[PDB]
């Protein structure tokens, strides 16, 4: 439950991410049109039954149960890895946009506090 | 403590300050026409003091302080600034009484999808939906808010969210005696998943439900309609559902009421049962 | 039998501790990061609150 | 293991929301200046 | 391809049409179209000249009254000339991490120092200018209290040492970042790994000290015990005492069953075994 | 080396321009000192570093300027944290106020939780940490940040049982399970906390202890089923016996099905040493 979880919240964390790329990505384009127009505007078993006894029976199967949810359970940690990639790619490039951006309208401000005097 | 009493006559006095301001502001526009600077200075000195009360614990005043800022930029033809604020004193409301929220959320509702902004209409949808959930128990408007945001994020194309509120609709709905829109809905959404990679592993669990919501009506369609899933998704012959579902109908073919309750007392024991599986495997021993 | 299936057993259990152990350490790395951008858009956010402020001031003021 | 990742990852998820909040804050802050903009040099000109 | 050509040429006369405008206040407006056309031939994706452009705009850029831009451009040509020749990427992005650090934004020039020391190590063989780049790196992180990178760049310096026979620095980070890791309560599970590789790296030292580090560390770590990496060091080190050949090799043959080895520990157990 | 002296005197040559420069009489001062904090930091002078952030920082302050000026003290502090505890506690408490002011939840409950690190961390003292986090933890609360405030919470709580009286541990833990038991990914671990409040109780009485469990078994049906209730009732026959033996035995069999916190320990040994 806790490794479906994680996986299903990571998911909807690389949604929230797209989303602000996509915000972000809008933000920029109008900003650098706003400021463009401003200027111009200028396996068998696991116990062998040497006791036979029920105790040995159920132990075996319990093992092979739990060998297989293990086998599953190897494929699925597999797959919970593979999103955390794309989005830590997608957190470090964001960075570089935002700064950008910030840097433009602190230079457009010190533009426009120039020109008057 | 200091907080009450120090925040509570403070800003009260900021507020018979903006009182006394918006009073003489008719007075100075009549006889200067100065514009509505003093009007902004009003509306600024209104949210700072919600801003205060919402600190200060005082939801109502905060709230109330919210609305007037909300309806005083309203008249100074600035819708969204007006939206904003009615969002504010509808938290705040929540915070203390969601009754004044359900409006102030119709009234943003209504403000935003003026323009065409499906996003926000949709949010505050499931915002007043959450909040008739979370206190009453009027499923009937939780069901048309969660239908009308899952109605708008369809036409805005974007996926991954509607899928939750129509699972929630069809539970409901089931919890409602109510089974056909349910089962439409679980078998719709687990087909519609089924494609997708990620929702796979997840896929085959909404088949056991509808099979549970198809087995109220009848054992005959029941049967029929669990051979139908089962031949659709074969791999969904491996999970216990389908063991399950073939002992519990062996044990009911026969009215051995013994049988069909000891399985369920296996796969209880195994895992814990979700309160509408146990439900609805409780009615189903009616029979 | 029992060679074959305890070693398969604890090929699996060794591969997830290590994969568990590098998606941890990306996980601390992106939460860093995350928290670094966290305030830069902070900050960014503040400054052209003021700047806008500082502009609709002196052009009322001109005008 | 499992337990420690899970204390990070929910302070990852909620602090993620609260980095949209702020965002979401930012962006609709700039359209309205945008509009505003707009409205100044469309009535000054 | 005509999609390659037909770009090629647009970008340069988009190129020559902004040198013709520039050439006949003006500098903002030539900056801007020179970016537009660096930006037009980048799409045109001729790295190498898209590169000259975006840097002689760069350049232009510092020639009008501005800081930041000029190093995001700096940046975005070197990302240009990545695949180009690597000394003027290099020293562009010096450049642009002397204006980082002379403007004060650490984080920045630290991870810019981390990709110069990457290309440096990628496309050159030359480590050592690779590896003080990852020490100024991760001196400026851990003065910005950022743990995360220098831990890595410590790791990575400390692989490299353990590579080039220093194996004393190898071992004093490899340990630093052991105890490190354990004392936070978090990270504690590679702790074991990080002594088993402080370990290995000891034994190429000596072998009667050996026992003395294996039994310091047990010491410091009694859970050690527990792993099979200290099981497999003491079995080793039992095996190494005989002049035998098989116990060693089969029992790196039964670790490999288990764990699948990394190249670095490959040629590091090859190197002991042969001596 | 060349980078020492050449720092300290590029450095000491922008403290003595902006100096003047004031001496005249104002940003370009501010530009000056910040610059030259930056030297000195690259000079690796922690200290005299923070002088510099703060008189750069009273600078811009002197014109208004509110923002960037708690954005420099917030610095100045960090630098001061391993210079000196007590000036960078200064600086975060001015920032906090500042922020506050403001209306900044969130970074003045981070800069509270930093305050309260550093004071636990460095410097000898638990009741102001202990106050800290509860302010960092009603701030998260107001803005509604679950995890956060249950954190800082269970942290208090377990700081209270270990120094101070088991009161504020009972009501910590109890508001905790009942936070997290109804939630459905914690759940799992939501027993867990009901037992620490268990074990507080018998720090007390036995009797007191037994009611608890009881009411937390009424309340949790699945805490009938754990193991640890089971534990926790082998210990109570122990008491009530007198019988240290069984209760070292008890004691060694949980040891061996399942490691200790080191916390657990300490309270068992309390309880262990009052039986008689």
């Amino acid at each position: 439950d806790a490794g479906i979880r994680t996986l299903v919240m990571l998911d909807e964390q690389g949604e929230q991410l797209e989303r602000i790329e996509e915000g972000m990505d809008q933000i920029n384009k109008d900003m650098k049109e706003a400021e463009k127009n401003l200027t111009d505007l200028g396996s068998g078993g696991f116990i062998r039954r040497v006791t036979n006894d029920a105790r040995e029976n159920e132990m075996d199967e319990n093992l092979e149960q739990v060998s297989g949810i293990i086998g599953n359970l190897r494929h699925m940690a597999l797959d919970m890895g593979n999103e955390i990639d794309t989005q830590n790619r997608q957190i470090d490039r964001i960075m570089e946009k935002a700064d950008s951006n910030k840097t433009r309208i602190d230079e457009a401000n010190q533009r426009a506090t120039k020109m008057l005097g | 403590g200091m907080d009450t009493s120090g925040k509570q006559a403070e800003a009260m006095a900021l507020l018979a300050e903006a009182e006394r301001k918006v009073k003489n502001s008719q007075s100075f526009f009549s006889g200067l026409f100065g514009g509505s600077s003093k009007i902004e200075e009003a509306c600024e000195i209104y949210a700072r003091a919600a801003n205060m009360f919402k600190m200060a614990k005082n939801w109502s005043a905060a709230g109330n302080a919210f609305c007037q800022a909300a309806q005083l930029h309203l008249q100074l033809q600035s819708k969204h600034d007006a939206a904003t604020c009615f969002v504010d004193a509808g938290n705040a409301f929540k915070k203390a009484d969601p009754q004044e929220a359900i409006n102030c959320l119709m009234r943003a509702i209504e403000i935003y999808t003026d323009m065409g902004r499906f996003t926000i209409a949709a949010k505050h949808h499931i915002s007043i939906a959450e909040i008739y959930e979370t206190e009453l128990v009027d499923v009937e408007k939780a069901i048309a808010h969660y239908e009308q945001s899952a109605d708008y994020y369809k036409g805005e194309e974007s996926n991954s969210s509607a899928n939750k509120c129509l699972l929630k609709v069809a539970g409901y709905a089931a919890q409602l005696e109510q089974y056909q829109k349910a089962i439409d809905i679980y078998e719709q959404v687990g087909t519609s998943a089924m494609d997708s990679p990620l929702l796979k592993y997840s896929a085959k669990d909404y088949f056991f439900k509808a099979a549970l919501c198809h087995f109220c009506i009848d054992m005959l369609n029941a049967k029929l309609a669990v051979q139908k899933y089962e031949e659709l998704f074969p791999a969904f012959s491996d999970s216990r559902e389908c063991k399950l579902m073939k002992k519990l109908l062996e044990a009911h073919e026969e009215q051995n009421v013994d049988s069909y309750t000891e399985s369920v007392k296996e796969y209880d024991s195994i895992s814990r049962l979700d309160q509408w599986l146990t439900t609805m495997l409780l009615r189903i021993k009616k029979t | 039998t029992r060679h074959s299936e305890i070693i398969k057993l604890e090929n699996s259990i060794r591969e997830l501790h290590d994969m568990f152990m590098d998606m941890a350490m990306l996980v601390e790395s992106q939460g860093e990061m995350i928290d670094r951008i966290e305030y830069n858009v902070e900050h960014a956010v503040d400054y052209v609150e003021r700047a806008v402020s500082d502009t609709k001031k002196a052009v009322k003021y001109q005008s």
